[PDB]
């Protein structure tokens, strides 16, 4: 059970958690005490912060937008059924507390981003014909144009007239 | 959205946005006559980072009749569903990416350009 | 210095110095011809007769949809139909009249 | 890519210039982002200089009266709650790429112009990555004046030069 | 083939499907693609050649003694000659949007760019004539600013 | 040209006729960096001077009129944005004398009074600049529509709708031959 809180502006927030939380009436459906779930959420939100400055309105706001954004009530429905502890949720990031379909777009996004910024890798006909006296190893590729080989694995760099 | 530039009434120059104190609106105001018109857009300035340009908005149909452009027949225009029609790249400097094309109707009257 | 790609059948481009003038000295090509220069009274009455509104008196709003003649860099008169003064021109000078 | 080999960088070297013609570093990861690339594309990010420029999409000013009235169509300031503010809607792939959060842009925009400004970021769940920065406290050209400032250089996330 | 990979690659561009190789922009992704397969064509042509030559043959004679030559020489000589770079790229457009009067806009065939196709013991058509004239011409300037530097 | 302040450079070489003055040179150019503020550089004029406080040297009070002659279609405010801020610049010149005063100020020989300077710039920028138009008494309005089009063509090359002229282009070269090189 969360603690009550005296402070005008904790229970403004917690009222606002709550009324949030009541948005889609799945706290009917699940059976979930909502006032409760508000109260623990602005409790860990608080010992989170530990002061009502501008960061702590901030996260309140923001996990407000988060539970009533209707475009995934998905997060909302788990909230109100346990699935996300009100502590995760005080902690969560806005990438966490994102809908399935926003984190997969994320997710594709970010990869295609980390696979562009990569650089080419050198062309080369490769081939283990040639021993590398850098490593020791076979693996090479070898370049015609007198015939350049850069080693596989070790990398030894050579060129053959 | 954009914004276009208006000129006075009387002395026919730029007008100046302002923001009416008392009144608490957008009017537009001209540096040397003392014209006012209440403003409409609710807009001032927008700037396109991304610079998304539609290059059918600049092709003119005037391309069409030339005689170095390329000509195909697998693309037949739209409307008049004409069958010879021609193709080029963006031609425009500050190309992004890409090498889409834009086919334009080769007919006249019909001036019709898309692009696949 | 380089040899540019619109130097085709105007300027040989094989001979030229091998020196540090490489590539500013150029040679006419065999078939090359040099315009020794003629009037643009002809022209200016020509173009005058057609129906192509002169400059000093025209609408500004009309420059848009229209097309902006040059003769010798002067931005003179404005036609509405490129396709068919082009066609005309291309006669008369084929014609040589 | 450009390194620029033979005669002009042997003058470069010999004529130690204060600007060279293509400077560059071959940093070497230490940690265990030397083997998984996933881990060393955060730290090209933090290594690579980003600025609104790189991360935002459109910029429009709107003389906008009374906060609440928001003459533009979106359910963020009532929420969260001088007659005009800046909508500078963010591009989402470039964020994502350079993998930023409103949070901190906002953060690092209210500090670098000082408790002057209010910037009302946006979710991360909506579409649109609006925000709104209004100025509290010539008036009209002072937000073209420091929108063109912050866009053109903010350092959000990297280092200058590189 | 060579020529049919080009054109499939430059239908994929202009169809939008060639996807931007990392690091690099679509046209630039696009222009590494058909010099790769333009260098893979002509190296495989001399590869061929090479192997097609006779002991008795001279030329590869004096390239194996080393006296004077490459297998790049006679490549060039028998298979064909190649691209013809200018500045570390293919052939520009010099004039709006094309290279020479002959070809039409938008061409950036191999052919239409510089790729001399033909082999000097075959002759040159005059348009990869004069893009190897251009070459030759890169190389002088190249050889005169050195000598001076 | 990029090394120097200017992101583009609008050079045009004019020359009437074989005339007894050499050929003039208008370098209608913009500065990189407000923002976008187009300059232009006459002859005999060591400073720039803004085109808009040109145009109304010209006899273009209103500046609807310069914006036309400028930019040939409203339509697309895309192009307008270009040229506000160098037009909100020169706000503080209306009438023509204040401006020949302006463009006289810089000339090379600044007269002493007033009136010279205005004979000055008056003779500048109807002998000098563009000589092949005219030179004419009355050639201000052809004169007003090529600068006007010279700047068109400026911002049509900063837009990228158009790509820039080459230098090395044959098609924007002439020979002199005997004849002109005797002339001269
Ligand atoms: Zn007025
Ligand atoms: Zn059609």
């Amino acid at each position: 059970r969360a603690p009550s809180t005296s402070d005008s502006v904790r229970l403004k927030c917690r009222e606002m958690l709550a009324a949030a939380l009541r948005t889609g009436d799945d706290y009917i459906a699940i059976g979930a005490d909502e006032e409760e779930l508000g109260s623990q959420i602005e409790e860990a939100i608080y010992q989170e912060i530990r002061n009502t400055d501008m960061k702590y309105k901030n996260r309140v706001r923001s996990r407000i937008s988060n539970l009533k954004d209707a475009k995934n009530p998905n997060l909302r429905k788990n909230v109100l059924c346990g699935n996300i502890p009100p502590d995760l949720f005080a902690r969560m990031t806005a990438e966490e507390m994102a809908s399935d379909e926003l984190k997969e777009m994320r997710k594709n996004l970010t990869k295609e981003a980390i696979r562009e910024h990569q650089m080419a890798k050198t062309g080369g006909t490769q081939t283990d014909l040639f021993t590398c006296g850098k490593c020791k190893k076979k693996n090479c590729t070898y370049t015609q144009v007198t015939t350049f080989v850069v080693c596989n694995e070790c990398g030894n760099r050579w060129k053959f007239c | 959205g954009f914004v276009g530039i208006r000129f006075c009434q009387e002395c026919n120059n730029m007008l100046y946005p302002k923001e009416d104190k008392e009144n608490r609106i957008l009017l537009y105001a001209c540096r040397n006559c003392d014209y006012q018109q209440e403003a409409d857009n609710s807009c001032i300035y927008v700037n396109k980072i991304t610079h998304e340009v539609d290059e059918l908005t600049q092709i003119i149909a005037d391309v069409s009749q030339d005689p170095t452009l390329p000509r195909t027949e697998d693309h037949p225009c739209q409307k008049c569903g004409h069958k010879e029609a021609v193709f080029f790249q963006s031609h425009s400097a500050r190309a992004e990416d890409a090498m889409r094309l834009y086919y334009v109707c080769t007919a006249p009257h019909c001036g019709h350009r898309w692009t696949e | 210095r380089q040899l540019h790609n619109t130097l085709w059948g105007m300027v040989c481009p094989a001979e030229t110095p091998e020196g540090h003038a490489v590539g500013l000295v150029k040679n006419l090509a065999l078939m090359a011809y040099i315009s020794v220069g003629s009037q643009p009274s002809p022209i200016l009455e020509f173009l005058e007769e057609w129906s192509m509104e002169n400059l000093e008196e025209i609408s500004p709003a009309a420059i848009a949809d229209a097309t902006k003649i040059f003769v010798n860099g002067c931005w003179v008169g404005i036609h509405k139909d490129p396709e068919q003064l082009m066609n005309t021109l291309r006669k008369l000078r084929r014609q040589m009249d | 890519k450009n390194v620029t080999l033979g005669v002009p960088r042997l003058k470069e070297l010999i004529n130690i210039s204060k600007k060279p013609k293509t400077p560059s570093l071959t940093v070497f990861l230490l940690g265990q982002s030397a083997r998984d690339a996933e881990r060393a594309k955060d730290i090209l990010c933090r290594l690579e200089h980003t600025t609104l420029r790189k991360v935002t999409a459109n910029t429009a000013i709107y003389y906008d009266p009374n906060p609440q009235s928001t003459v533009v169509a979106e359910d963020q300031e009532w929420v969260n709650v001088s007659p005009w503010l800046l909508r500078v809607e963010l591009d989402r792939k470039h964020m994502t790429d350079r993998k930023l959060t409103m949070e901190q842009i906002a953060e690092k925009i209210n500090a670098g112009f000082g408790d002057d400004l209010n910037c009302i970021f946006n979710d991360d769940n909506a579409e649109k990555l609006v925000l709104r920065i209004r100025i509290m406290n010539d008036d009209d050209v002072f937000l073209r004046c420091i929108e063109s400032n912050m866009l053109t250089d903010m350092t959000l996330q990297g280092i200058e030069q590189i | 083939k060579a020529k049919q990979d080009v054109i499939e690659v430059i239908e994929k561009a202009h169809n939008n499907e060639l996807e931007p190789t990392p690091g690099n922009t679509l046209r630039q992704t696009f222009e590494n693609q058909v010099n790769r397969i333009l260098n893979d064509a002509r190296d495989k042509t001399g590869s061929s050649a090479q192997k097609s030559l006779s002991e008795y043959n001279n030329f590869k004679s004096m390239v194996v003694s080393g006296a004077k030559g490459s297998k790049i020489n006679i490549s060039q000589v028998i298979a064909v000659v190649g691209q013809q770079n200018v500045e570390g790229k293919r052939i520009p457009f010099g004039f709006k949007h094309r290279t020479l009067p002959h070809f039409i806009k938008d061409d950036y065939g191999p052919e239409s760019r510089g790729f001399v196709e033909n082999s000097y013991l075959a002759g040159l058509t005059p348009t990869e004539f004069f893009f190897h004239a251009m070459g030759g011409r890169e190389g002088l300037i190249d050889t005169a600013v050195k000598t001076a530097e | 040209k990029k090394d120097s302040k200017y992101a583009y450079t609008g050079e045009c070489r004019s020359c009437l006729e074989n005339s007894s003055r050499p050929t003039s040179t208008i370098w209608v150019s913009m500065l990189a960096r407000i923002g976008q503020r187009i300059v232009a550089t006459l002859p005999y004029i060591k400073q720039e001077v803004p085109i808009i406080i040109v145009f109304r040297a010209l006899g273009f009070v209103s500046d609807r009129d310069i914006l036309e002659h400028i930019i040939y279609d409203f339509e697309d405010p895309e192009m307008m944005e270009m040229v506000k801020p160098s037009l909100d610049e020169a706000f503080v010149i209306q009438e023509q004398n204040v401006a020949l005063n302006f463009i006289g100020s810089r000339g090379a020989k600044p007269g002493v009074t007033k009136e010279k300077r205005i004979k000055y710039a008056k003779e500048v920028l109807q002998k000098e600049m563009l000589p092949h138009v005219g030179v004419s008494d009355f050639c201000e309005t052809k004169k007003a529509y090529f600068l006007g089009y010279m700047v068109h063509r400026l911002l049509l090359a900063a837009l990228g709708r158009r790509e820039l002229d080459d230098r090395d282009h044959y098609g924007n070269k002439r020979l002199d031959l005997a004849g002109p090189l005797l002339a001269f």
